């Protein structure tokens, strides 16, 4: 709910337009975007190219890493700088198995061979990495390393600012739609946005555009609906902006049915990675049973995935769901037993690990430490409840939803290159349009280091694309004016119909952003495998979801906004609605249940490797308002075995 | 969600910018031109990231846990410096914990993005190598990965 | 969420006290309360007794019947005025079996032998009852008759007003606590309240007090959490006030674990009674399966309950819960097939029943007709989705939660008289304190007619009690002053701590009513068998609920209010919190699952007629802050066999 | 929830009392002394009972379905009389339905609570009989119910 203190209204025609001409436009200054800005600045010199970074908030703290992070989840370690060395083949195997068999191995292997360099740079720039007395990076699990990352974003932000220059970073500018080449229907030409600090419309003309807006949250109703509606596990700042603008432009999506359901400390959603992997904490149900033991047999039906090590995350969730359906909650993270075991009676050792335990929260999700404080929970004395949160759509974490992107020439097989007009690393099916971080699908487990790295990869590819293809996109001024009118339409609608009611938020001719968002969340929660149905859905529910989303989409044409802040909220809602539609259509198309634990198709309860071991890719044609789906069979690119 | 203490907030005296309004990743902090004091304009959209809290030069911002699940009384107070950050965690029951963690090993604003890197070349633009590679990776050569036979 | 336009603050010491002396005080001017006012006015003349009715809103439309009702759910018909005559023994059997074997038959038979007279008066007063060409009341099912009841409450309000007199009706006065006899810890002496229209504190001194506040809603998170948080099936106006004040006074509660889960049209919560019983509508899952038939086997384990006709309400719910757990939604009410089959090809007949279908909603829950209009659902063409709503605590409908009350001398067995110091009909265990309608437990299926009737019964008993016992309790002025301070404490707290934050609703030293309610709803939803867990719970969850409710109760001492409206909201919350605590403690005490479909204890999944065929009665001792429970074995009072 | 049309609301300033404020069962309708026009002070606590809508003499109040599940465009408008009520249901798609139902068979304010009843007596006070019984029940004798042997 939003109640503006005062109005801040503008009519499209009263708003000045600022035109910015650049070569490479990066939309989103989070981890992937900063990686793109950093790397782009390096290669751009070859052609004296201009690199521009646009961010809706402030790069110093914007995005998922605003609070910092307690670990870097992706560090292969090919030399032995950490407590544990790994191979690239083992990593690729790990990711494909976690995806229950479906991952673009060319893309995964590609960021994996580059990620360590990124991490080494982060340390060079000042990021304090946990080290053993011997000087080795402290491992959390097999693939992660612990860090003192409270200032993780500010440090990366500084690197990007130093690289591209502050004069090339536009902050507090919300991008809401892409612009296409009125010379070519399948080529990008820039994007449009508006400031959230003043009345100013932005028209960015560019030769290459890189989507780095992060994923999508708040599509589904959360487990807390009051103030805590704001306590989403994933970044509440990411609202599927890249997904919306890219799909509207005709860029194909992939694995959009693959959402991620995080199992975390209840309500506050504090991290469990360190507790499980580093502190060796056990999770037990209300009766003291360690369900990863009691539910192990139930994974036998998922051979060879169920017999993989580590066990696929969705299958871990599945074991949790079985416990929930049997009514064995609360589920507890026994931090008290973990700390006692690790300290071994050594009081000084206990004090040290106790500080580490709190840092794990204070460096990344303070709300969990605050929750403990408010509820008088001392981790050394009593356990904490844990639970799965509502679904989130992203491609950098454990979820792989995003755009179908091209891989490197040396790893991408012919099977995966067919839909790309131009073969440039991380480019979408739309020429000149790239996708990174959460926006790039089918290659998950990138996390902070991998997302920055993918941005680096796309940035070099963008410079290469520009110097090799030499594009010269022309924006359609007619479309731009149409978009400008659309941009401020909500404000004009508010002024035009507010007099129909004595209450600004109860009007028959319009809906405010928070009102449309509550509606979206209810629809997705109840029909798209949200918490309401313990992540279950079927053909009928999904079809009803499309009907309700259709009504909502039509009502978006009657959105109203009272100030710039709410105008941004209005467009963030629009972005989420289309992302939601894509998600529903993808879940409806795949007739199987490959990731039980993330979602269940009760009408197609089994995993089908005979007919569905393929990536589901889709394209939205705005002109015809039609969605087309295609199945791209998975092929093993890297050598490995279960 | 975050909230501003009127007694400590000075609407950011004569500085060039309003710290809280400038830093908030979700555009929640704003100034009430009348009172000349800041406030969270939409608390149910607050992620409780503590960015505003850490950047307020007057320490006029605190966080009150979401009412949905938070009993009254708890608080986490940061005092962020240049190389480390201190935290004080106060429990509803009076318990007080104090921690201090490193946050950076180098001076702020000291990053040289391409320090020691060779200049880019048109030839290098066509390879798979990123800036600083393969040197920054630490390996004896660009990492190779076995393709499926 | 509440955002007052401006402040309306008062300190206790500056608010004038108005003392009202009366003989019989009726708290709540709804159906049961109006029945008490009506009947009390008749008998009061015998002793020149004064009768006072206090209502927080306006009697003309206050309570559950604000929109009107489409039927009178309880009409026995002992002479043939309707399409179907019935016997009292058959009715008592029907209620006991629907309650899965547990009902105070002395109380049920008692209101049943009186209810028809009430219905006849309703018609005489102007209520239009549907009639056949032959002049018989049109039956819905076996026990209900259809009515054109849009003005049902206004008509009953007029009758009560004519009886007691307008000068004896206090409106817009919220009663928040009872007063007890200074010289007898188990006798009532009056009550205290405050106006919500002006600064005025009320002190009612009475010899007999009748609790008629309706049940409790909004204790649990609803299926819609935004604006629709206000769309509860049951009266959102009833917040468990009677339960709170009576339990605080030490009056014993009974069957408080027996909540009611209504199966209704989805989201709007329109009625299904007429559709099932009158229109012969079928309910089917997403695959056209009539689950009342496909899930018939699952009821065989319940003996003899599963073979009863009609099937007990909770078991009907159980069948649809099984469908929901299997993921077979949407569940549909096939109104289209019902109308087609009833009309039989006769277009004129179709038009008639079509109008009847819409009246069913427009006379009782307009929101459902509005939902149909907004979603373009024409009941003659497409079906409507249905679903069980969240739990409600009340004793007038299909739930029997309420106070343990005394029965009539000629029907109540000695087994049920043990806990009553004085044996007056409908008197609680606290002398001089009566409970009716939703407030009287263990005698459900009263509905509109039955609640008005129970009020009449208690009213006559109250006059008899006063004339026979000549009660003369004395209020404790010291307690009154302490209660006056507490009454306005929220306003004083707001004024005292508002300066700690620049935002009125984000303060570290207080919670506003809507904030405490969101918290209560989340606790109950997640741990007390709410919608979140498909109505399942266990000992561990219930124990955690008590821990969280303890934190909330403590925080109630830090409630704040910005105006009189919110001050009422503050006390409505206090009332709900204690009601919720009582509900949780009762569910924790009963170690069985007697009403699957209403709630399931996963740790005690079976119905236990060997050790739990008893009423669960509790008492809260405010001075010791202790709860005590006891089992009162059910005994069959009326002659009937399965 | 309910909302007031500014063009039709006159704040009941030509009446002895404010109709909507008086009737609302949840105390939501109140007057904005500034505009002298009513408004719903807490819409998320509105039960959509339509009491305010029916009692507004200016027909200035309507209901806009809860945003959580209501697409825009639908409406139910009543015109309540003395013996019947008329309803117009307008669908989002433009369809319009009209209904008319009876609401009362006697004049308003005509109820004589104890019409035909004998006076109460001390003897009667000790029986199980309520006012008007046993005859109002339709039987010459008080209904009997068989107690289990
Ligand atoms: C939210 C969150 C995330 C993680 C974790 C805990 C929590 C609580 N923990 S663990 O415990 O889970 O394990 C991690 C951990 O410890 N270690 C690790 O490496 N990664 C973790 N992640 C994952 C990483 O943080 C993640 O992979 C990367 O940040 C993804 O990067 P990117 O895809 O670039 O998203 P971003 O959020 O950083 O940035 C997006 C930017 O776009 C902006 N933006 C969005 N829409 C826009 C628009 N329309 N116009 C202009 N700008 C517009 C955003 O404002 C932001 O700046
Ligand atoms: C909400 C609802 C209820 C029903 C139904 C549909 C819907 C949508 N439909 S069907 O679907 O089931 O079918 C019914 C139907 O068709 N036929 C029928 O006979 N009964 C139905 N009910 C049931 C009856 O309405 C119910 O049994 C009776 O109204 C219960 O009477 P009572 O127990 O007296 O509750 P009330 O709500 O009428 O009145 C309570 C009063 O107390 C006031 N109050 C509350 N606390 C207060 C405070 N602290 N101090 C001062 N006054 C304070 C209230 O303002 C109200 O005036
Ligand atoms: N399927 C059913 N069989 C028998 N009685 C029902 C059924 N559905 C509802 N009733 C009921 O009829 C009345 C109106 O139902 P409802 O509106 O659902 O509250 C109540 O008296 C219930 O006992
Ligand atoms: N039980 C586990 N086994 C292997 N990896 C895990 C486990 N739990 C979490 N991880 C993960 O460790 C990281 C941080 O965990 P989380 O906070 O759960 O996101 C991610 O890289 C996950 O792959
Ligand atoms: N989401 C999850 N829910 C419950 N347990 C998990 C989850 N993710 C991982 N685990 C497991 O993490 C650890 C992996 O155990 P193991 O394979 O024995 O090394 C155990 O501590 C489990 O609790
Ligand atoms: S940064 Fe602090 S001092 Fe400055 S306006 Fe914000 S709260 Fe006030
Ligand atoms: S805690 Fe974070 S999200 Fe909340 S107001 Fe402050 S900076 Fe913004
Ligand atoms: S009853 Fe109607 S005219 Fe009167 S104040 Fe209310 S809305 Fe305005
Ligand atoms: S519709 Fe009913 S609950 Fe809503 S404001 Fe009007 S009278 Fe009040
Ligand atoms: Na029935």
């Amino acid at each position: 709910v939003y109640y503006p203190k005062k109005y801040e209204l503008y009519k499209a025609d009263e708003v000045p337009t600022e035109v910015v001409e650049t070569d490479i436009l990066i939309i989103g200054g989070g981890f992937s975007g900063c990686g793109a800005a950093y790397e782009a600045a390096y290669w751009a010199k070859l052609g004296g190219l201009k690199v521009t970074l646009v961010e809706k908030a402030a790069v110093e703290r914007s995005g998922a890493v605003a609070q910092g992070l307690s670990a870097i989840n992706t560090y292969i370690d090919l030399t032995g700088r950490s407590e544990r060395q790994n191979t690239l083949e083992d990593y690729v195997r790990y990711v494909t198995l976690d995806m229950m068999g479906l991952a673009r191995e060319d893309l995964v292997a590609d960021y994996a061979r580059h990620v360590d360099g990124t991490v080494h740079l982060f340390e060079k720039w000042g990021l304090p990495i946990w080290k053993t007395p011997d000087g080795k990076y402290v491992r959390e699990g097999q693939w992660q390393i612990m860090i003192h990352g409270e200032s993780y974003k500010p440090i990366i932000a500084e690197a990007a600012k130093m690289a591209v220059g502050e004069e090339n970073i536009y902050e507090r500018v919300f991008i809401f739609e892409l612009l296409k080449d009125k010379n070519d229907p399948n080529a990008v030409a820039g994007a449009v946005g508006f400031s959230v600090r003043e009345p100013k419309f932005y028209v960015f003309k560019a030769k290459a555009v890189i989507l780095a807006t992060g994923g999508a949250t708040l599509l589904f109703r959360p487990r807390s609906t009051g103030e805590a509606a704001g306590r989403t596990w994933y970044a509440i700042f990411d609202t599927g902006s890249g997904y919306y603008m890219g799909l509207k432009a005709g860029a194909m999506l992939t694995q959009f049915e693959h959402r991620f359901i995080p199992f975390r400390f209840k309500d506050g959603y504090g991290p469990v990675g360190a507790w499980f992997l580093f502190f060796k904490c056990k999770a037990k149900n209300a009766y003291g049973e360690e369900y990863i033991k009691t539910r192990a047999a139930e994974l036998e039906k998922y051979k060879p995935y169920g017999a993989a090590q580590p066990i696929p995350t969705p299958l871990r969730n599945h074991q949790v769901m079985l416990e929930i359906m049997d009514g064995n909650q609360p589920i507890y993270m026994h931090t008290e037993e973990a700390l006692a075991e690790l300290a071994g009676g050594d009081k000084k050792k206990l004090k040290h690990i106790y500080e580490e335990a709190f840092e794990d929260f204070l460096d990344m999700t303070v709300s969990q430490a605050l929750l403990w404080a408010c509820q008088n929970i001392d981790p050394q004395e009593q356990p904490s409840e844990a639970a799965p949160a509502e679904p989130y759509i992203m491609g950098s974490h454990s979820g792989e939803a995003g755009f179908w992107v091209c891989g490197p020439e040396d790893l991408m097989p012919e099977e995966y290159a067919k839909l790309f007009p131009l073969k440039y690393n991380r480019m979408t099916t739309v020429k000149g349009l790239f996708a990174i971080g959460d926006c790039a699908g089918a290659n998950p487990h990138k996390f902070s280091s991998g997302s920055f790295t993918e941005g680096r990869i796309a940035a070099k590819a963008a410079v290469r694309f520009i110097l090799e293809q030499k594009p010269n996109p022309e924006i359609d001024d007619a479309v731009v004016e149409e978009l400008k009118k659309k941009a401020y339409a909500p404000m004009e609608r508010f002024m035009q119909y507010k007099d129909l009611s004595t209450a600004d938020d109860v009007n028959p001719e319009y809906i405010l952003p928070w009102q449309g968002l509550v509606r979206l969340q209810k629809i997705m929660d109840e029909y798209a495998a949200g918490i309401a149905t313990i992540y279950k859905t079927n053909e009928k529910m999904l079809q009803r979801a499309l009907e309700l989303l259709a009504f909502l989409k039509e009502d978006l044409e009657k959105l109203a906004a009272r100030d710039l802040h709410e105008l941004m909220r209005a467009w963030e809602l629009v972005h989420r609605v289309w992302t939601a539609e894509a998600h529903v259509r993808h879940m409806l198309f795949r007739k199987e249940t490959r990731w039980p634990g993330y979602y269940y198709r009760t009408d197609y309860p089994e995993l089908n490797d005979e007919e569905w071991k393929c990536f589901v890719c889709s394209k939205y044609d705005a002109e015809k308002d039609e969605w087309t789906f295609e199945k791209v069979p998975y092929v093993q690119v890297i050598e490995w075995s279960f | 969600p975050s909230f501003v203490n009127p007694e400590k907030c000075d609407g950011c005296k004569a500085l060039e910018r309003t710290a809280c309004e400038y830093i908030c990743p979700n555009d929640l902090m704003t100034l009430d031109k009348e009172k000349m004091k800041a406030y969270n304009r939409e608390p149910d959209m607050c992620w409780e990231c503590y960015s505003c809290v850490k950047m307020c030069p007057q320490g006029a911002i605190d966080v009150r846990g979401y009412v949905d699940y938070s009993p009254l009384g708890g608080a986490c107070v940061p005092m962020r410096g240049t190389s480390d950050i201190m935290w004080t965690v106060k429990y509803r029951n009076g318990k007080v914990l104090r921690f201090k963690f490193a946050i950076r090993t180098t001076p702020w604003g000291s990053i040289q993005p391409f320090e020691g890197f060779p200049e880019p070349t048109e030839e290098a633009l066509k390879s798979e190598l990123l800036a600083g590679e393969p040197e920054i990776i630490g390996t004896s050569e660009f990492p190779q990965v076995k393709k499926k036979a």
